[PDB]
RNA sequence: GGCCGGGAACUCAAAGGAGACUGCCAGUGAUAAACUGGAGGAAGGUGGGGAUGACGUCAAGUCAUCAUGGCCCUUACGACCAGGGCUACACACGUGCUACAAUGGCGCAUACAAAGAGAAGCGACCUCGCGAGAGCAAGCGGACCUCAUAAAGUGCGUCGUAGUCCGGAUUGGAGUCUGCAACUCGACUCCAUGAAGUCGGAAUCGCUAGUAAUCGUGGAUCAGAAUGCCACGGUGAAUACGU
């Protein structure tokens, strides 16, 4: 059987789906060495399993797209606990109390008339 | 400008030039046409050229073939 | 704009709709290469001698009901106080205040 | 060592080396080293004789240095004495190439003069 | 401000290790939000550290603090139409914050090479107890001393 | 062979009017139809200064939302093309039949 | 290789609905209005950002967008045409861009976006040129074709603190394209040249969070001419004891 969830950040979206067996990640079809050389975004991506302690019990298989590194990383976690919360239910209090269950909603600020960006004013003289 | 189309110059100018060398000597040759480039049969005569008030005598050397006439008449006074 | 300008841009419009194939048989011969190198030079020499109100560069966008040079829109034929008056009366189709 | 009539330096890449001649820039550099068959980070130290010769015949296709120089004199020479816009901005000397006066031109006027 | 509370962020710890100390540090030394590349710098630095002294990097790290942390220090009051300097006492965090603040700055202002080998020379220096870093804490000190009569 | 519906519009509820009443005339022709499809809304922007002279800043912002529709007819017939090509909708509405 | 048969689950597209109200718990307070904390929940107390500008003030700005009372000129203060000027240059001030370097310069090769425009228009594949480009020619009134390859990043080498393999003003030679026409006065390409400048006196400006700082991308005006203006996303901080 497969456990499905959806993750999204700042522009990235991501779909995961979680079977029982064997510890293997696959993300966009490579490994996720592969994928991300960053030791921040691997570490992302493998808290809520090392929360609870599946690490080497679950096979993962990951799609992506939008957004740079750390908003895909941030996605995938997101779709991570929601697929684990369908799979367990019973989960659901320590998630919400690590912080994985939120949705952050942190979006780019617009442009404005007169500003030389959001909140950045031009030089100001009195003479 | 680019080499595939071929120097610029006026029709009226040219055909006035061609009349002053088959006709011998020439007094100078008024033009208000400074966007015209110096053609090798003009060496040797007198060309007037405008400059906004007056006209301006330039006597064509060798030295000067190829360049535009406009270069050799300034329109504006400083001192 | 004065009622000398206008006239102007009329004119100009109208010589350049008159002499619009021409110009066009011409610079193709000076444009295209392999040719008699006596052709292209009697072509630029006849490029020059047609009016010059003829060529489409010489014209500038006016506003449609006032005439004014500065400040144009393609999409309306209209000045920016003009394209405002019209907006908020709500003469033109679809259009109105927006916020993002 | 010895090229053009002067010294080059010997601690340094051949590439890097070659352009202290007036007239050498990367481009004739690379194109030098192509021609003579020697590798663009060896140093000039570790060199031979034989070497040597060969680059200095390669570098003697290119008009460098003195004559240079002469061809740079005698091309502005001769616009002062035709007299054109050029030659006049060339003998006041302010820019040449159309650019503003009102502020700027510093580079061609020098420092300030209250 | 004036009618407000403000609440505390929070910071993810380190990779490597997982402290949340040397993420602070981390983004103390970082510039222009190039994360990557202070991570090297650091990592670097706390490997040719610990080399030097057959420890931990995160004990060799704390020796390093404990060294340069301040305890007083002067504010400026004008009631009276005069400056008086007024000591008072520094709070745990603020106290982490300085140390660490002083420490970079006294780094940037080396000669070595790289900007690993001067932090790494800084650190073993304020192990041992000299450089500019330990030099400001004595200077603070001084001053609040000197004018203990207005507490 | 099939029949492409192409509608738009710069008022929503004006187009989906006009689309249930192509799929209804479709139905009632007994040919079998493929349902509305949305598809991506288009919108334009201006930005206007709004003082006859010179102050810089104070400006207007407008925008022009075109809404898009697609509908498609499997299986044609003489009855079902006639009666769609002898048809008038509203005065806001245009519409592009391709075979 | 979503390539082909298929599937309608998932991402997404755009139309109808649901949800957040101090609604529930405990304490404080005038048997109040309200305040401090807690549960659940994607979100909590105006959840984040826009649009929206009271009676009036400064005889504030605009008779050169337009409209208009009163003056003023009509073989002229009204028309038409070619050349020049608005681009000047001893000097003073405002707003910006690029730097003064190893948290970097140069070479090789390799991940990850969002929002837009397009028929006198956007111009693929292929051949020629070192390059700016040129020749011949599909497709697209567009979730289908084209503009169009994101950059900072990451891996491997080299340079070793020098006015330098830092910076790119200025000037000489040779060219391309738009356009009747690039002298005064366009943008861009190749070869050569390689200035000031090593962090800035007394003054002085912006910003409380996806903000400041840093990195690229698009549009209006437009034959051609942005370091300006208006929009879009990537990485991503420090500090607030207090009045």
């Amino acid at each position: 059987n497969q456990y499905y969830g959806t993750g999204r950040r700042k522009s990235s979206a991501a779909r995961v789906f979680i079977k029982p067996g064997n510890g293997k990640i696959v993300i966009n079809q490579r490994s996720l060495e592969q994928y991300f050389g960053r030791e921040t975004a691997r570490m992302v991506v493998r808290q809520p399993l090392e929360l609870v302690d599946m690490v080497e019990k679950l096979d993962l298989y990951i799609t992506v797209k939008g957004g740079g590194i750390s908003g895909q990383a941030g996605a995938i976690r997101h779709g991570i606990t929601r697929a684990l919360m369908e799979y367990d239910e019973s989960l659901r209090s320590e998630l919400r109390k690590a912080g994985f269950v939120t949705r952050d909603a942190r979006q780019v600020e617009r442009k404005k008339v007169g500003l030389r960006k959001a909140r950045r004013r031009p030089q100001f003289s009195k003479r | 400008r680019s080499l595939k189309k071929g120097p610029f110059i006026d029709l009226h100018l040219l055909k006035k030039v061609e009349k002053a060398v088959e006709s011998g000597d020439k007094k100078p040759l008024r033009t208000w046409s400074r966007r015209s480039t110096i053609f090798p049969n003009m060496i040797g005569l007198t060309i007037a050229v405008h400059n906004g008030r007056q006209h301006v005598p330039v006597f064509v050397t060798d030295e000067m073939v190829g360049h535009k006439l406009g270069e050799f008449a300034p329109t504006r006074t400083y001192r | 704009a004065k009622q000398s300008m206008k006239a102007r841009e009329v004119k100009r419009v109208a010589l350049a709709d008159k002499y619009f194939a021409k110009r066009a048989e011409l610079k193709a011969i000076i444009s295209d290469v392999n040719a008699s190198d006596e052709d292209r030079w009697n072509a630029v020499l006849k490029l020059q001698t047609l009016p010059r109100d003829s060529s489409p560069s010489r014209q500038r966008n006016r506003c449609r009901q006032t005439g004014r040079p500065h400040g144009f829109l393609r999409k309306f034929g209209l000045s920016r106080i003009k394209v405002r008056e019209a907006a908020m009366r709500g003469e033109i189709p679809g259009l109105k205040k927006a916020s993002w | 060592a010895r090229i053009a009539g002067i010294n080059i330096p010997d601690h340094k890449h051949a590439v890097i080396a070659l352009t202290s001649i007036y007239g050498v820039g990367k481009t004739r550099s690379k194109a030098i080293l192509a021609a003579a068959g020697i590798a663009e980070d060896v140093k000039i130290s570790e060199l031979s004789e034989g070497q040597i010769d060969t680059l200095r015949d390669e570098v003697a296709k290119f008009v460098v240095e003195g004559d240079l120089r002469r061809e740079i004199s005698m091309s502005i020479k001769r616009l002062m004495d035709l007299g054109c816009y050029r030659g006049l901005r060339h003998r006041r000397g302010l820019p040449v190439r159309g650019q503003r006066t009102k502020t700027n031109a510093r580079t061609r006027k020098g420092p300030r003069k209250p | 401000p004036r009618r407000r509370v403000i609440g505390q962020r929070k910071i993810l710890p380190d990779p490597k290790f997982g402290s949340e100390l040397l993420a602070k540090f981390v983004n103390i030394l970082m510039v222009d939000g190039k994360k990557s590349t202070a991570e090297s710098i650091v990592y670097s630095a706390l490997e040719t550290l610990a080399q030097r002294s057959g420890k931990s990097e995160l004990e060799a790290f704390e020796v390093a603090l404990e060294n340069v942390r301040p305890t007083v220090e002067v504010k400026s009051r004008r009631v009276g139409g005069s400056t008086y300097q007024v000591p008072v006492e520094v709070r745990p965090v603020r106290r982490n914050a300085l140390a660490m603040r002083w420490i970079v700055e006294a780094a940037r202002k080396r000669g070595d090479k790289s900007m690993a080998l001067r932090l790494a020379n800084e650190l073993s220096d304020a192990a041992e107890n000299k450089g500019t870093a330990v030099k400001k804490r004595e200077d603070v000190h001084r001053m609040a001393e000197a004018n203990k009569a207005f507490a | 062979q099939r029949i492409r519906i192409r509608l738009k519009a710069f008022d929503h509820r004006l187009i989906d009017q006009a689309t249930a009443e192509i799929v209804e005339t479709a139905k009632r022709t007994g040919a079998q139809v493929r349902g509305p499809i949305p598809l991506p809304t288009r919108k334009e922007r201006f930005t206007v200064l709004i003082s006859p002279h010179v102050n810089k800043d104070a400006r207007d912002q407008y925008e022009i939302r075109t809404h898009l529709r697609l509908v498609d007819i499997v299986e044609p017939t003489e009855k079902t093309v006639d009666a769609l090509m002898r048809l008038d909708l509203a005065a806001g509405v245009d519409v592009q039949i391709s075979l």
